[PDB]
């Protein structure tokens, strides 16, 4: 174990993100027992995870980590239980992790963050029903939006536009945002209101399409232009917590669920793969940048699993 | 003076947090009894068999501290009235579990939201818990003066907020509570934790709540304005309401983060204690009648 | 948890349609399971579960000689007093084609699996006699392709006006118990001086055998009754329907009542306080079926046009023993 | 059927003598089962049955390091709230020497048989908390030569005079139940203003494990109390004794009370009507221990010098849930 690194890693793995160089970023919370905290980890050897002794870097955060994201190659943006959005900076040697800012701006658990396309701004979502736009350089909230009427579940930045992002709430709304508009949000989704939306991912190329997952295990594909739901599949038997597109030319979609399974789907939402490797909730997925058929999932079982995808 | 508590939805170490808030001036803390994100599963394998501990240990506080300093909070993922059957079932079981733990701990109070119209099943579960042993402890329903849906920003192009006249609609929230409490057969154990917002609704909506069992009033940091010297204070209107609530001797609860950054959390509190010390002293009748408020007597019959 | 009296079996054995209908159900089922070329070689194992004094055993025997097919019979009955009648039937008449078993169907360790179980464990609200729990604890001895007769049952509710019945319930206050307990239990009653406020709607449904990986018999259901006169709600009539086999059914739901069948009267779920409903309004009611390892009970509430108290929270006023 | 509160475990964990006595019982038993030459090679499997917050697990651990012998521990507890405390103890302290099991001991399918089960499931009248039924349903996972601690317990009764307590019972009438129900249930009470009319006599006795081919926990016993003053009988004090292991015992029977042990107060069995007894007369009483698959209860009557009504016929006023 490196200097500054904790001797032990929090049981509940929340997040897993490959940097472009191929190294693994892990976020983890302690959701039970005496101390309810969280930690951040960097693994230059991804196959060594989750063992704390074979990490490149590691650090304790005050509260749990509800969501994570890379800023650039050295920045780590954190959604905390504490109400805080925090930015952690990576070391020069990349052997320690250092708090750059901790802002107590949300009134409840911050549950979701996404980095906007430029890399200079981010949007966060909270149980406090707010959605906030951050200046990362300035360490301030530029815009604060109460669009929703129940806690916010997911916020996703568009692949290429700094002012466009999706959000979804327990108030049954999926909102397409565009901060260029006087009234920024616009309500989108299928004809009939359905089951609550629980996860969102933009298509990395067709910059006008996204998938969304609901609390009933259904993954659905939406077009913003034709403003209606095209395809849908019953993928999972429990709520869909994450959706991750592969880096591939025509991309695959990883689907992860509280049913403890991973699934991988093609463009038409047909099932190519499924993994029961996990024995608790599956919280994240990342595709190796180095090996485009390699996929990593983490769970609340403390497994870091590397899947080989056909 | 004023009995007041802190509402937190994040507690990394209970010992420390309780110390922090006590130092800050608070009489009690409202906090999760399970980690708010710690969604449990009760039927389907393998998550069902998730090794324990399911939460943090009772040994962490004295019996007395549990009895007097802590108010439980239902986990916010527990949705007994969801339209999805599997969520409804886990939620029933989860609610029982957290309810049973509060009782196991001996908590004096325990918070549950009414944050939508239909809480039939929440009511059914609570009523059941109520009739499973006879206990003293209170259930505070956390209801807002104004419903979230009627408080949102007018910022959806294709779903505008309706600016027309809605006498009945602006009372929707009272009906949420009315119905819940009717279903639960007016149990003396179920009281109101009234949530106050930046925008007070019409005065009539504050009329509704007049005779209701309000045991606590929740003040988000969000609603405080700032004076010249940067201290937190409240609009004239909000003061009027506080004064009404002081007369009813509710407990006050501060929720949310500190937004007046150059001040301690104790400054919000200091303002409240300022307001109560600055209320007109009770007249001679009010001193005599003091111990007797809503105490029912037989009329005297000296014949 | 109680044992039925001799005269209670007597009155109900007198039903024309109930048993004729079971005969026809057993008849069809045999034909579908043993082809003509197998008629003499295939002996179907038939189990009557809760056989009372035997009419279902006789109706099984008549079904097999009508199908011209061969059957072995087991007659399981837990009421040892009825087991007297059965055992005297099997010595005097049935001979060893029928094995009389005196035990609970949830307990009986069966010497072999069955082709078909036959049961009549149904109350006026279908499942209110615990037919689900009984058959669930038996099904482990039904063959993988086995048939349960009945295969299915469904309960129904309709709101009613009747101040007469309201008053009859109210008059059921007893000493030494909750003064409002009368109102938190269902009554079998031949509804007569009443007004039915809306068409019956399906409530709870059970299927047998139960192929659920996890079997759960608890239920929550929400019914919306469009009402188009002014009136006062005093309670809910319950009825039921069941699929014995295929198209052969039994019903006490008025729209599809089995003609001549007198074996079940309607059931009444009262409410503590009359509720005024206006023309054009919806009555919303909510029913739960609840359980312990010891007991099963219903809880109900009206949530529109106005709310009531939740009735029977916890089975405090009425449960059915397991 | 209920779950004990945190503060209830707290008060009772404070007993000096109860746990020290269990430590000593586990201590001796280990020595008798693993000889010095086996000390490092023989690891005894120990099961604490109803482990509450763990003091018996700690007392097991202290007994093994005092015996210098090796043990594997299972901590079975059905109160999931206490299972919280246990699971936090086993992560923070015990490590994997202790396997915490959250289930009912009658249900738990054990991965292996035990050398010794340890339990404290005893009420002021020994078996009135259903220690027999609990341990009976567990013993199938005790090895053939296995030891139960406790090995044995015995209840005792003595007749008492006390108009104070008679009056305290009478004052326990509640609305909505039998007006005399107060009198048909036993009270844990620190008997203070009372007169004990005769020496306690043994009542019911249980042994563990139970080597009976047919296990029956029901009992009928008849006690004759020679009385030598005039007075009025108002009830029966109960007490108990138990053999933890060999000579190591616990007792609340006054003649042999364990010094300093405050964990059990005496129990009171009232009677509906005071009965006058004269010097020289015998008080005859009769106690039954009764059961269902659902509940266990006592019924009692005085038959001399005059008769009383049979108390609690059927468990109509009080039962203990299974
Ligand atoms: O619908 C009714 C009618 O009740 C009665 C109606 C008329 C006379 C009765 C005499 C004794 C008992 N119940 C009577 N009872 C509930 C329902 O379980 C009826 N079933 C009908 C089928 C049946 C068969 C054998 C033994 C008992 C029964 C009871
Ligand atoms: O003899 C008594 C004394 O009762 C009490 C006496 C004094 C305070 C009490 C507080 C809470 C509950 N009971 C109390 N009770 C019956 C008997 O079962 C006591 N045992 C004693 C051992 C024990 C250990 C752990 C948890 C509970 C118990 C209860
Ligand atoms: C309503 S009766 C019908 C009797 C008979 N089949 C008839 O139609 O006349 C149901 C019978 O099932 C018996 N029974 C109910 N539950 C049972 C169980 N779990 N095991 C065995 N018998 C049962 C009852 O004692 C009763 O005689
Ligand atoms: C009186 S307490 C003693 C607790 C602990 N041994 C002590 O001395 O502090 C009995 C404990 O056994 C548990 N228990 C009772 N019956 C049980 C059963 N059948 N299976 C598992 N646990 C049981 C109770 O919940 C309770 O915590």
């Amino acid at each position: 174990l490196p200097p500054n690194a904790p001797a032990c890693m929090e049981r509940q793995l929340e997040a897993a993100r490959y940097r472009s160089d191929g190294a693994l970023l892990l976020g983890a919370s302690s959701l039970s027992g005496r101390c309810w905290a969280g930690s951040l980890w960097l693994f230059k050897d991804p196959c060594a995870a989750p063992n704390e002794g074979f990490c490149s870097a590691g650090v304790q955060t005050e509260a749990g980590v509800a969501d994570l994201t890379w800023v650039g190659e050295r920045g780590i943006l954190v959604a905390s239980d504490s109400g805080a959005v925090e930015l952690w900076e990576l070391d020069e040697n990349e052997t320690l992790i250092v708090s750059k800012f901790c802002k107590y701006e949300h009134d409840d658990i911050v549950s979701t963050v996404s980095v906007l396309s430029s890399g200079t701004q981010a949007v966060s979502g909270s149980k406090d029903i707010c959605i906030k736009v951050w200046d990362l350089a300035q360490q301030v909230v530029l815009s604060s939006y109460r669009a929703h009427a129940a806690q916010v579940t997911c916020v996703a930045a568009s692949p290429h536009k700094d002012s466009v992002f999706l959000s979804c709430s327990e108030d049954n709304r999926i909102l397409l945002w565009d901060t260029r508009c006087p009234k920024p949000a616009s309500q989108i989704g299928c004809s009939a209101p359905g089951y609550l939306p629980t996860s969102l991912a933009w298509h990395p190329q067709q910059s006008e399409v996204f998938v969304f997952g609901d609390e009933n295990g259904t993954v659905s594909l939406v077009d913003t232009k034709s403003t209606s739901c095209v395809l849908s599949s019953a993928v999972h038997s429990q709520c869909v917590t994450g959706l991750v597109f592969s880096p591939h030319s025509v991309p695959f979609l990883a689907s992860l669920s509280e049913d403890c399974s991973l699934a991988v789907l093609d463009s038409s939402l047909s099932e190519l793969f499924r993994s029961q490797a996990h024995r608790d909730f599956v919280r994240d997925a990342t595709w190796s940048p180095l090996n485009h058929s390699l996929l990593t999932t983490v769970g609340w079982d403390h497994q870091v699993v590397h899947h080989v995808v056909p | 003076r004023v009995s007041s508590g802190r509402d937190l939805n994040c507690v990394p170490e209970i010992a420390d947090t309780l110390g922090a808030v006590a130092k800050q001036g608070f009489d009690f803390l409202c906090m999760p009894v399970f980690h708010p994100r710690f969604k449990r599963e009760f039927i389907q394998e393998p998550a069902k068999n998730r090794p324990g501990p399911q939460t943090r240990s009772d040994l962490l506080l004295s019996g007395r501290d549990w009895n007097t300093l802590i108010v439980g909070k239902l986990s916010p993922w527990i949705r007994p009235d969801s339209k999805v059957e599997k969520i409804r079932r886990n939620s029933e079981a989860a609610m029982l579990q957290e309810l049973n733990f509060g009782a196991y701990l001996g908590l004096p109070a325990f918070l549950l939201p009414l944050n939508q119209e239909d809480n039939t099943n929440l009511a059914r579960v609570l009523t059941n818990h109520i009739h499973t042993g006879h206990h003293s402890s209170m259930f505070w329903m956390r209801v807002p003066l104004v419903a979230p849906e009627d408080l949102r920003d007018d910022i959806i192009e294709n779903a505008p907020t309706t600016h027309t006249e809605e006498y009945s609609g602006e009372e929707k929230t009272w009906m949420w509570w009315h119905n819940f409490r009717t279903l639960c057969d007016y149990s003396k154990r179920i009281a109101v934790a009234l949530e106050i917002g930046a925008d007070l609704p019409s005065n009539h909506v504050i009329d509704r709540w007049l005779g209701e069992p309000i045991k606590a009033a929740i003040l988000p940091t969000s609603i405080f304005l700032t004076n010249k010297k940067g201290f937190p204070v409240l609009s004239k209107m909000h003061q009027r309401l506080i004064f009404r609530l002081l007369k009813l001797e509710v407990q006050f609860i501060i929720t949310g983060t500190n937004h007046h950054s150059e001040k301690e959390f104790c400054s919000y509190l200091q303002y409240l204690e300022y307001l109560s010390q600055n209320r007109p002293p009770p007249n001679a009748y009010e001193l005599f009648a003091k111990g007797y408020e809503d105490y029912l007597q037989s009329p005297l019959q000296p014949l | 948890m109680d044992n039925l009296e001799s005269q209670t079996y007597e009155v109900f054995e007198k039903d024309p349609i109930k048993y004729s209908q079971y005969q026809q159900a057993i008849y069809k089922c045999l034909l579908d399971r043993v082809p003509e070329e197998e008629k003499d070689t295939n002996v179907q194992v038939l189990m009557v579960l809760g056989a009372g004094r035997g009419p279902l055993v006789n109706a099984s025997l008549r079904a097999a000689k009508q199908a011209d097919r061969r059957i072995k019979l087991y007659a399981v009955e837990k009421n040892p007093n009825a087991v007297v009648t059965l055992e005297n039937w099997q010595f005097e008449e049935w001979g060893s084609q029928v094995t009389v078993v005196s035990s609970d169907m949830r307990e009986w360790v069966a010497p072999e699996k069955a082709d078909i179980i036959v049961s009549e464990l149904l109350g006026s609200f279908a499942d209110n006699e615990l037919s689900p729990e009984c058959l669930d604890g038996a099904q482990h001895f039904l063959k993988d392709d086995g048939v349960s007769i009945p295969g299915e049952y469904t309960s129904f509710l309709a709101p009613i006006s009747s101040s007469k019945l309201y008053n009859e319930v109210r008059a059921c206050r007893e000493k030494d118990r909750d003064p409002e307990a009368q109102f938190e239990m269902p009554y079998v009653v031949r509804l007569h001086n009443f007004h039915q406020l809306s068409a019956p709607q399906p409530c709870f449904t059970f299927s047998h055998p139960n192929r659920d990986p996890m079997i759960d018999n608890n239920r929550y259901c929400t019914l919306e009754f469009p009402v188009e006169v002014n009136t006062v709600l005093h309670g809910f009539a319950g009825y039921f329907e069941t699929v014995l086999y295929q198209d052969i059914t039994l019903s006490i739901r008025p729209e599809t009542h089995s003609p001549g069948m007198f074996s079940w009267f309607p059931i009444l779920f009262p409410i503590k306080q009359p509720i005024t409903v206006r023309e054009g309004q919806t009555i919303c009611v909510r029913f739960w079926r609840c359980s312990n390892s010891k007991k099963v009970w219903y809880e109900w509430a009206v949530t529109a046009p106005v709310c009531s108290a939740i009735h029977n929270p916890t089975g405090r006023s009425y449960t059915i023993g397991l």
